[PDB]
């Protein structure tokens, strides 16, 4: 079905005044929508958006118009019409499972997590996306952070021994070296990248590590070829050979995260979007596990002691302890419970003969060609699991949110970076730029992106969320619901958001690997890490 | 409909602002970890016959964000000034850092003094490791006295883990915003 007819709106919006040109446009757009016989949902949505924009133009020019009454009601209709198109006709997603591991050799833990998915869903293609030119990025990051750690320890030699030493002073001091070294690498890269014998990222990294960090070339090449071999044997697919990057702007974003910042999670954020766009299907983080059978442990009642989150962890720990589907999976929390429950579990688990009787199959995940589903945690969105049809409008919206936020970040950050000051002074200039550009529309965003340079190297630096992560997804959701673009801080109500939830029964998020982020850490981990640094620095090594 | 009101939470780092916001907004306390989700806190509440939508703004209490905190302050309707019961140092900073900053940036905005982590006042480990630094947990009279000294609208204790007093905290903040 469609909206109200052209003549119906004329009727409903009758005035003494003659028809203003904006109103003629409104009627034309509404008609064109009604007369539209296109089975393409994107075309329908775009026509609706055009209509909505025309209405807005009218209601903003003639704010006192008597037509505003009806033009407001039609707007309420248009929203209802959006959902109507989304919910009406769904098909299953392309049966692709997308994973990303970039920057080095994929570990066996990740492979085992992927193995679970692939075993349960033998009909789905597994795509482990990697960058064939960037196997040494993690090595370079490791080298930079270790050099910086030693430099900061030696600097505060006289102080780190004091038990009342603030660890933040260590991390702040180290950041200065980290930034210096990042600049040095980037300047070298920028000089090397334009040689006639067009060098790869790995070539430049190798050269830089050999020159500046006393690394062995042969060892580095060995590691690189090993990484390539290992990933190619486990569903590996190269982003550089499948043309995921058509826009230079997206490649620039990806590269700035992969090279300038050494944030592999941010690079992953870009790649997953491009993959879901070009191919479609399901994206999963390497710390995500398939959903547990919906009522496999309903015979076992949760004790009053343990909360829900931990309860679920124990479930996983139990499964891994009696099935050994994944090597070296923890049992810490599972060990801390009485044999009454412990034994009970074992019976239920070992009773089942097939893996399918423990974990859930994805089978057909029915979605609309407009939408993208996202995982939920703490009643908010998180892009660790995604479902999207190829060329979905919403995915393109998210990609647009990312480009937009990177445009604003780079515009405000580039002058400071280029000033070639130390970390503090560059931060000062960047913050000044942010401060100067502050409005009541974007202030919360500026607060979030403020420690962008510190992400990965200092605790509580989680800017990635507001650039390439969940923040962009939430804004794109709001963008879509209200037929908008480039929304910054507007958010939806829960009822409107649950519409895009990743089915709970098809995902296990409380895995051992998830609780330890690979791109950020908190202050407690920073404290523990600093104490370990001091212990190992003072004790010596053999 | 509903009345829109802005709440901003301030206080020392680690005193439990984030967990409190999450507990109130989503009725969930993170027992294990805090996932890297999109941070947005909005809550509907009915107080004194009215229905109010509270926009909860979190802040970083650390000095690193001293110069950025003020971007969150404009158009604030109510401030939750927080301290942790298990951190006397946290309470001592209320009038050293937070009161002048809140006065300078949010003139005439009511302040609710919130003493967080109520469940640690009687905790054994807490008392033990506080005795080493020759300290003891904060008494309610200590907090009440501080509310009167700073001219706060009210004082309330809560425990985000047990959800004890959380509703009362936000209800009191709402009453302060409506006044
Ligand atoms: O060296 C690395 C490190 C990370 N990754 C990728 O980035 C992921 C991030 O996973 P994780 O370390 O668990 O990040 P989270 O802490 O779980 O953060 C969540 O919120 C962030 C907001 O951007 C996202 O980027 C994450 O995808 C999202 O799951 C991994 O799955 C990989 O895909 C790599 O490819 N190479
Ligand atoms: N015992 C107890 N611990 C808490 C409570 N609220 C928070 N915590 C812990 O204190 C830490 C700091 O909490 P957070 O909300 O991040 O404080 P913030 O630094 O002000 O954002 C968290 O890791 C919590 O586990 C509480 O009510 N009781
Ligand atoms: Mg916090
Ligand atoms: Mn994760």
């Amino acid at each position: 079905m469609s909206l109200i007819s052209k003549e119906e709106l004329i009727k409903l919006a009758y005035s003494i005044r003659p028809r203003e040109n904006e109103y003629k446009t409104i009627l034309t757009n509404l008609d064109e929508y009604n007369k539209l016989t296109t089975n393409n949902n994107e075309n329908k949505y775009l026509q609706l958006k055009k209509l909505n924009e025309s209405i807005d133009v009218f209601m903003n020019k003639y704010k006192t118009s008597s037509r505003n009454r009806a033009l407001s009601n039609l707007k309420k209709d248009i929203l209802k019409e959006v959902i109507l198109i989304k919910n009406s006709n769904t098909s299953p997603v392309e049966k692709n499972l997308h994973f990303v591991w970039i920057g080095g050799e994929v570990s066996d833990i990740a492979l085992e997590y992927i193995k679970q998915w692939a075993d349960i869903n033998a009909e789905y293609n597994i795509k482990l996306w990697y960058d064939s030119e960037a196997f040494l990025v993690n090595t370079l990051k490791k080298a930079i952070v270790e050099s910086s750690t030693t430099e900061a320890l030696q600097l505060l030699e006289e102080e780190i021994q004091n038990p009342q030493f603030d660890n933040m002073k260590f991390y702040k001091k180290r950041m200065e070296f980290i930034y210096d070294r990042q600049k040095r690498f980037i300047n070298y890269y920028a000089s090397q990248i334009n040689k006639p014998t067009v060098p790869t990222i790995d070539d430049i990294i190798k050269s830089h590590l050999v020159s500046e960090y006393n690394r062995d070339e042969t060892v580095l090449e060995s590691y690189r070829t090993n990484s390539l071999r290992k990933i190619n044997s486990n569903h590996g697919i190269d982003i550089r050979a499948n043309s995921l990057f058509t826009e230079q702007e997206l490649l620039n974003i990806y590269s700035q995260e992969l090279l300038n910042r050494g944030n592999l999670a941010a690079a992953s954020d870009i790649v997953r979007l491009l993959a879901l766009k070009n191919f479609g299907g399901v994206y999963l983080d390497v710390d995500m596990l398939p959903g547990i059978h919906s009522d496999l442990f309903k015979t076992i009642s949760r004790p009053s002691s343990i909360g829900l989150d931990r309860w679920e962890m124990i479930k996983l720990e139990a499964i891994m302890k009696y099935k050994k589907y994944i090597n070296n999976y923890t049992s810490e929390n599972f060990d801390k419970l009485d044999q009454q429950l412990k034994d009970n579990f074992k019976l239920i688990i070992e009773s089942k003969s097939e893996k399918s009787e423990i974990f859930s199959k994805l089978e057909n995940l029915n979605v609309s060609d407009l939408e993208i589903k996202i995982a939920f945690a703490l009643g908010s969105v998180i892009n660790q699991a995604l479902i999207s049809k190829q060329g979905s409008y919403l995915t393109n919206l998210v990609i647009e949110q990312v480009k937009n936020r990177y445009q604003f970040l780079n515009q405000h950050l580039n002058p400071a970076i280029e000033s070639d000051n130390n970390f503090t002074d560059t931060t000062k200039i960047f913050h000044d730029s942010l401060f100067n550009s502050a409005t009541a529309e974007n202030s919360m965003f500026l607060t979030k992106i403020a420690p962008y340079l510190q992400v990965g190297f200092m605790p509580e630096a989680r800017s990635t969320i507001s650039l390439s992560g969940p923040g962009a997804y939430a804004s794109a959701y709001y963008d879509f619901i209200n037929l908008q673009e480039n929304t910054i801080e507007k958010t939806l109500k829960a009822s409107d958001l649950i519409e895009f939830k990743f089915p709970e029964n098809n995902l296990s998020q409380l895995t051992e690997q998830e609780i330890n982020s690979l791109w950020s850490f908190d202050q407690a981990s920073a404290k523990y890490q600093f104490e370990k640094y001091v212990r190992d620095y003072t004790g010596g090594s053999l | 409909a509903a009345i829109r009101k802005k709440l901003v939470i301030v206080g020392d780092g680690a005193c439990g602002k984030t967990c409190l916001l999450i507990v109130f907004s989503k009725d969930q306390f993170p027992e294990v970890y805090v996932p890297n989700v999109f941070e947005n806190y909005v809550a509907d509440i009915e107080v004194d016959g009215k229905q109010v939508e509270l926009a909860l703004w979190d802040t970083a209490g650390q000095e690193d964000y001293d110069r950025l905190r003020p971007l969150s302050y404009p158009d604030t309707d109510v401030i939750l000034m927080c301290f942790s019961i298990d951190s006397p140092d946290s309470l001592e900073n209320i009038p050293e850092k937070w009161t002048p900053e809140v006065k300078h940036f949010c003139p005439n905005v009511p302040i609710i003094l919130v003493g967080n982590k109520k469940d640690l006042r009687n905790d054994e480990h807490t008392r033990r490791e506080l005795a080493k630094m020759k300290q003891e947990p904060v008494k309610p009279e200590e907090g009440r006295d501080m509310a009167n000294r700073i001219g706060a609208f009210g004082y309330m204790e809560c425990s985000a883990k047990t959800k004890d007093g959380v509703r009362e905290v936000f209800e009191m903040a709402t009453r302060a915003a409506l006044q």
